[PDB]
C-alpha cells in the first residue's frame, strides 16, 4: 500500500543507521530478542553498567575481498569488536559481560554477477587445530584474530614442525571448520546472500550461553563464518570481484565487576 | 517573600543566662559560619530595626554607568597626507578598571547591556578656522561581518547594521542591547583553551591562548564623522558608558587585589604588594 | 496598561493630606516592545545567606555543640 | 546517487562532532554519527546531523570554540558496474535545516560589494 | 586606526636566533589579526589571531617561528631561531580585522614601516 | 543516641566506600546536590550515556607530601580524573560532558602535630602565568597537569627566556594564583583539615558553569587549590612529614555525542 | 484607545514584585490618521514551510518509499 | 496560530528501531 517493501529496511542503533533496498528481511535468531539480564536469572551481585548507546551502535569492521578462489570467512563475538570505542573499553575494564548483536552483513553486486554467501551464526563456534601431533592447542593470539578475522581453506594441512608450531586454526570448508557437513549448518541462524535476489545479511543474535553472565575477554558467543556456497562468475571475466562488509552490533549490553585494565597479549 | 526594601531581623530582648546551650562555640571546619545575632553572646535590649538592604540588591550595586572606552576620530583638511583616522573598538568592559572588578566578584551573569555615548569634540591647529556642527556615526559590527576599511565605503550603508547618528551637542545617544550571550550567561573567567592540542597534529596548528574564548566575543564598534573634510582639522573623542540592567550573579569570588595587566587573569611584577605596615599589636 | 507602584517614604513632608502620609505611589508605563529596553524596577527580593553560610548537609542548631 | 541504473553501491557518509582528530579513514568516521547508505530505486539518502554543541548557538565564523565537527563520506563496499557502463558517474549535494533550526542577531553580509 | 612599529631587528650571525618586537597604537587589537609578512618584497611567514589562539605559520618556516600576542603591553613579537642566511629579509607586521585572509598581501589595511634583519654568514 | 556522630562517616559510590573517624561533616556546595540535565535545561539533541557506577566511583589520584617548606598544591576537574579507568574513556570519547564530584581530601596526623589545611573548592579557577612579556600564553600541557597537580609558590618569578619560554602557571599562594587575597577564599566551598579536629576534607561539587552541557577536554570546572594556613610543626623536630591525599568521585555524569578518541599531545 | 500588548521576556529582574515575573505589558497609541505612519508590530505569524519544502500534490508520509 | 515568538518544535525521544518504516530513503527527483 505504502510501500512497505521486505527488501526495504532500516536498521537504527544510537548514532548508528543502516540502510538497504535489497534484502529477504531479517532473521530473529532462534526467535529471542536481545533482553538485559533478569533479576529472576541474574548471577553476580553489584550493579550493573549499561552502556546503551555508547557500546549500542553499528561498528564496520575491515572490509575483505572476495574472488572466485576464495575459500571463506570467520569472525568471532566478541572478539572482533574488542578494539570498537567504548564497547572495547568496557569490555576490558571489566570481569563479566553479556552482549547480543545485529551482524549486517553487506554484499552488493550487480544484476551481471552471480553465485551465493551462506552467512552463518554458530553459536559457540569451535574450530579445528592444525595439527595431528597436538590436540587443543591452537595459541590464543590466533584464536582471536580480531576485526581482520580468520580464514577457511580448502584442503588440510598439517603443521609438521614441532620445534615451534603455529597454534591456529586450519579449517577446510567443506567441514565448518569442526569436522561436521556444512550442508547441514543451514540449522544455525543464516541467510544466503544470493546475489540475484538481495544484496546484504541481517541476524540479530541474542545471548547465548550455558551461562547467565560471562566473561568476555576469556569466551566467545556467537561465531560468524561466511563461505561462498556458489562461485562468483562474472561475464566472461577470469578475475571478478566485489567487497564484503560486516557491521555488527551490540545490543542490550551490561557489565559487572570493575577492575583495572585489562592489557591482553595480542601477538 | 522578602524583598529589598524589608526591615532587617528585629533584635530580642534577652537576659542572663547558664545554660547547656553553646552560641558562642563552633568549628569552622564544618566550613559552616556560625549564625550568631546580637542576643547571644551579650544581653540585649528589644529592638525594633529599621534598616533594610534596599540599596546592596544586586540591581543596585550595578546601577550606575560605567566608563568602558575612549575612541579617538578627527575630521582632517582635504589635503592632509593621511587618512581620516576613523575608531574601531574591540567591544569589550576589560579594557579599564572599575567596571571590570565589580563585575569580578561574580563567577558567571546575565544582564541587558545599555549604552551611552557623551561625544566631545575641538580644532587642533592653530588656525581660526571654522567647523560647523559636525554629525557622528556610531556603528554596530558584529562578529564576522565587514567591517570598514576607509571612512566612506560601502560598509557604513549598513542595511542590516544597527548604527546611531549622533548630532554634536545634543543629549547623549543611548541604545540598549539584550543578553546576546551565546551561553545562558556571560563567563568573566574561563578555565580553559579554545582549541585542544592534538597528536596527529603540530603544536602550531592545535596552540590557543589560556582564558579567552568566543564566550566574550560579541564585535566592534565603527565610529567616524560623517561629515566630509574640512578646512579646519577637528578631532573627536567618542566615551562609551555602559550599565548593566536586570541584573542576576552566579558564584562569588574574592576581589582582585592587585593591579590589572591585560584581559586575563595574570599579574605583573612589582606591584605585588597589595598591603602596608602596621603593627601586630597597635591600634 | 499603566504600572503603578509603591515608594519607601523618606523624609515626610510635614503633609499627611497629600504627600507623606497616604501612601505614595508611581506610575510607569513601557513604551517599547523589548522587556532589555523596560527600566529596571528595584523592587528585588531577597534570600536566606545560607547558601555560602550553612553549606552543611547536616541541619545546624546554633545552641548544640558543632562536632558531635 | 547520479549514476546508471546498473551500477550499485553502498556508502558511509558520517558526521563527527569536533574537537578531536579530523577523520581519514573510514575506521574513524565510522566511530561516529553516521548513515550507511544504499544505492537503489530511491536515489537519495539523507544523513541528519542533529544539534549537539556545548553552546545554545554558534558563531556563524570561523572559530574554535564554537566549531562544528566534520562531514565524510565514504565507500562501505564499493561501486559495482558490469560491462558496456560508464566507469564513472557523479553525485549532486544539497544542504538544508531542520525544523528546529533558528537563528539571531542580524548583521551585514560579505559576499557583495560596492567599491568606487 | 592602528598604527604599527617594527622594532627590536638587525644584524646576527647564521644559526643564531633574534627576536622582533611589533608595538601598535590605539585599540590595537582592535583591528585585529596580526600579521608577520617578511620578504625583500612581499611574503608571509606568521599570522595570528587576536581571540582564542590561533596559530598558523607559512609551510616554508613551519617549526622555527612563533607569533605572540601581549594584549597588556599592545605588542606582537615574532621568536626567530635557527637562522639560515635565507632569513635576511625586510620584515614587517600587518593587520585587518576581517578574520580571514592572511593568504593576500594586498588584503590588508594596515601596515608599519619595518626593520631589516641580517642574517650574517659568519660560518 | 545510637552514636551518629558527625566526625564518624560513610561515604559510597558503586564499587568504593570511604570512612573516617575524624571529619568535620561534609560541605554541600552553593547548597546544590548532583542530579542529571533536566530535560528541561537540556541542550544537545542525541542520546545521552550515563555511565553511573561505571564512571560514578572514588578515584585516589597520587599521594603528595606535606613538610613545613610546602607552599601549595592545585587540581583540576575533570583534569586530574583524565586517566581514571571508564570515567577517563568514555570522556575522550565524546564533545561534551557534565559532572559532579565528591572531593575526599584525607590527611591525617596525630595529638602530636599541628597545623590547617585550606581545601579550596573554586569554581573556574583560573591561575595566572609565569612571564611578564606574554600574557594568557601558557600552554596546553602545563595547564593540565593532571594527577600530579600543579604547585603553589611563595614568589613571583617572572621568566626571562623569550627564545623559548615556559608557559606555565606561576601561583604565588597569598593571591591564590589569580591576584585576589587568599584570606577571601573562604567564600568558596571549603572545609580545613586543623590537625587537632578532623583528619580529612569533603566537598560535593555540583556541575557548575555558564553551559548545560560542555566539553571536558577543552573546559575545567572545579578547582581544587590546598594550600597550607598554619605550618606543620612536630614536637622539637626539624623536618616533619605526613602526606595528603585526595579521591575525588564523579556524579551524575552522562555524556553526549560518540566520536572517534580524542589523542591530545600531553607533553 | 491605546493598544497594551506582552513582551517576552529576556533577563528577569531578580523580581516578580513587578518585573519579571508577572507579564510585563507595553502601551502603544497610534498619533496619525495613515496606515502607513503606524508603528511595525512585530507580533507576526509563522507558517509551514509546505509551499517549498513538498510542492507535491500527493502526499508525502516520511516513513514510506518516496516513490512507489 | 503559530506567531513568530513561538518556540519550536520539541524534540520527542526515540529508541532503537527495526522496521518497515524508511525515514532516510527519499528521491530528490519528487521536488519535495
Ligand atoms: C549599537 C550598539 C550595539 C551593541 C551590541 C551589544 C554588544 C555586546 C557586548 C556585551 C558585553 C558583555 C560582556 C560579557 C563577557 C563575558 O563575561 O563573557
Amino acid at each position: 500500500a505504502c510501500g512497505y517493501s521486505d527488501r526495504v529496511l532500516q536498521l537504527t542503533l544510537g548514532n548508528s543507521t543502516i540502510t538497504t533496498q535489497e534484502a529477504a528481511n531479517s532473521v530473529v535468531a532462534y526467535g529471542r530478542w536481545p533482553e538485559y539480564l533478569r533479576d529472576s536469572e541474574a548471577n553476580p551481585v553489584d550493579q550493573p553498567t549499561e552502556p546503551d548507546v555508547a557500546a549500542c551502535r553499528f561498528y564496520t569492521l575491515d572490509t575483505v575481498s572476495w574472488t572466485k578462489e576464495s575459500r571463506g570467512w570467520w569472525w568471532k563475538l566478541p572478539d572482533a569488536l574488542r578494539d570498537m570505542g567504548l564497547f572495547g573499553q568496557n569490555m576490558y575494564y571489566h570481569y563479566l559481560g553479556r552482549s547480543g548483536y545485529t551482524v549486517h552483513v553487506q554484499c552488493n553486486a550487480s544484476k551481471f554477477h552471480q553465485g551465493a554467501l551462506g552467512v552463518f551464526a554458530v553459536p559457540e563456534m569451535c574450530l579445528a587445530g592444525d595439527s595431528n601431533t597436538t590436540t587443543m592447542h591452537t595459541s590464543y593470539q590466533n584464536a582471536n584474530p580480531g576485526e581482520k578475522g580468520g580464514t577457511f581453506t580448502g584442503t588440510f594441512t598439517p603443521d609438521n614442525n614441532q620445534t615451534s608450531p603455529a597454534r591456529r586454526f586450519c579449517p577446510v570448508d567443506y567441514l565448518l571448520g569442526n569436522g561436521t557437513l556444512l550442508g547441514n549448518a543451514f540449522v544455525f541462524p543464516h541467510q544466503i546472500i544470493n546475489l540475484r535476489t538481495n544484496n546484504c545479511a541481517t541476524l540479530v543474535l541474542p545471548y547465548v550461553n550455558s551461562l547467565s553472565i560471562d566473561s568476555m575477554v576469556k569466551h566467545n558467543n556467537w561465531g560468524i563464518a561466511i563461505l561462498p556456497l556458489a562461485p562468483l562468475n562474472f561475464a566472461s571475466e577470469s578475475s571478478p570481484e566485489i567487497p564484503i562488509t560486516l557491521t555488527i552490533a551490540p545490543m542490550c549490553c551490561e557489565f559487572n565487576g570493575l577492575r583495572n585494565i585489562t592489557l591482553p597479549r595480542l601477538q | 517573600a522578602a524583598t529589598s526594601r524589608d526591615a532587617l531581623p528585629n533584635t530580642e530582648a534577652s537576659g542572663p543566662t547558664h545554660s547547656k546551650e553553646i552560641p558562642a562555640l563552633t568549628a569552622v571546619e564544618t566550613g559552616a559560619t556560625n549564625p550568631l545575632v546580637p542576643s547571644d553572646t551579650v544581653q540585649t535590649r528589644h529592638v525594633v530595626q529599621h534598616r533594610s538592604r534596599s540599596e546592596s540588591s544586586i540591581e543596585s550595586f550595578f546601577a550606575r554607568g560605567a566608563c568602558v572606552t575612549i575612541m579617538t576620530v578627527d575630521n582632517p583638511a582635504s589635503t592632509t597626507n593621511k587618512d581620516k583616522l576613523f575608531a574601531v573598538w574591540k567591544i569589550t568592559y576589560k579594557d579599564t578598571v572599575q567596571l571590570r572588578r565589580k563585575l569580578e566578584f561574580f563567577t558567571y551573569s546575565r544582564f541587558d547591556m545599555e549604552l551611552t555615548f557623551v561625544v566631545t569634540a575641538n580644532f587642533t591647529e592653530t588656525n581660526n578656522g571654522h567647523a560647523l556642527n559636525q554629525v557622528y556615526q556610531i556603528m554596530y559590527v558584529p562578529p564576522g561581518a565587514p567591517v570598514p576599511e576607509k571612512w566612506d565605503d560601502y560598509t557604513w550603508q549598513t542595511s542590516s547594521n544597527p548604527s546611531i547618528f549622533y548630532t554634536y551637542g545634543t543629549a547623549p545617544a543611548r541604545i540598549s542591547v539584550p543578553y546576546v550571550g551565546i551561553s545562558n550567561a556571560y563567563s568573566h573567567f574561563y578555565d580553559g583553551f579554545s582549541k585542544v592540542p592534538l597528536k596527529d597534529q603540530s603544536a602550531a596548528l592545535g596552540d590557543s591562548l589560556y582564558g579567552a574564548a568566543s564566550l566574550n566575543d560579541f564585535g566592534i564598534l565603527a565610529v567616524r564623522v560623517v561629515n566630509d573634510h574640512n578646512p579646519t582639522k577637528v578631532t573627536s573623542k567618542i566615551r562609551v558608558y555602559l550599565k548593566p540592567k536586570h541584573i542576576r550573579v552566579w558564584c562569588p569570588r574574592p576581589p582582585r587585589a592587585v593591579a590589572y595587566y591585560g584581559p586575563g587573569v595574570d599579574y605583573k611584577d612589582g606591584t605585588l604588594t597589595p598591603l602596608s605596615t602596621k603593627d601586630l599589636t597597635t591600634y | 496598561g499603566a504600572q503603578v507602584s509603591s515608594q519607601k517614604v523618606g523624609a515626610h513632608e510635614n503633609s499627611n493630606r497629600a504627600y507623606g502620609g497616604s501612601t505614595i505611589n508611581y506610575t510607569t508605563i513601557n513604551y517599547y516592545r523589548d522587556s532589555a529596553s523596560n527600566a529596571a524596577s528595584k523592587q528585588d527580593f531577597s534570600q536566606d545567606p545560607s547558601k555560602f553560610t550553612e553549606p552543611i548537609k547536616d541541619v545546624l542548631i546554633k545552641t548544640a555543640p558543632m562536632l558531635n | 546517487f547520479c549514476g546508471s541504473m546498473m551500477a550499485t553501491g553502498k556508502l558511509l557518509v558520517s558526521y563527527a562532532p569536533p574537537g578531536a582528530d579530523p577523520p581519514k579513514k573510514r575506521k574513524e568516521a565510522m566511530l561516529g554519527t553516521h548513515v550507511i547508505w544504499d544505492i537503489g530505486l530511491q536515489s537519495s539518502c539523507t544523513m541528519v546531523v542533529p544539534w549537539i554543541s556545548n553552546t545554545t548557538y554558534r558563531q556563524t565564523i570561523d572559530d574554535s570554540f564554537t566549531e562544528g565537527g566534520y562531514i565524510s563520506v565514504f565507500y562501505q563496499t564499493r561501486i559495482v558496474v558490469p560491462l558496456s557502463t560508464p566507469r564513472e558517474m557523479d553525485i549532486l549535494g544539497f544542504v538544508s535545516a531542520c525544523n528546529d533550526f533558528s537563528v539571531r542577531l542580524l548583521r551585514d553580509t560579505t559576499h557583495i560589494e560596492q567599491k568606487a | 586606526q592602528v598604527q604599527l612599529q617594527e622594532s627590536g631587528g638587525g644584524s646576527v650571525q647564521a644559526g643564531g636566533s633574534l627576536t622582533l618586537s611589533c608595538a601598535a597604537s590605539g585599540i590595537t587589537y582592535c583591528m585585529g589579526w596580526y600579521r608577520q609578512v617578511r620578504g625583500k618584497e612581499r611574503e608571509g611567514v606568521a599570522f595570528i589571531k587576536t581571540n582564542d589562539g590561533t596559530t598558523d605559520y607559512a609551510d616554508s618556516v613551519k617549526g622555527r617561528f612563533t607569533i605572540s600576542q601581549n594584549h597588556a603591553t599592545k605588542t606582537v613579537y615574532l621568536q626567530m631561531n635557527s637562522l639560515k642566511p635565507e632569513d635576511t629579509a625586510a620584515y614587517y607586521c600587518a593587520a585587518t580585522w576581517r578574520w580571514s585572509c592572511p593568504l593576500d598581501p594586498e588584503g590588508y589595511q594596515y601596515w608599519g614601516q619595518g626593520t631589516q634583519v641580517t642574517v650574517s654568514s659568519h660560518h
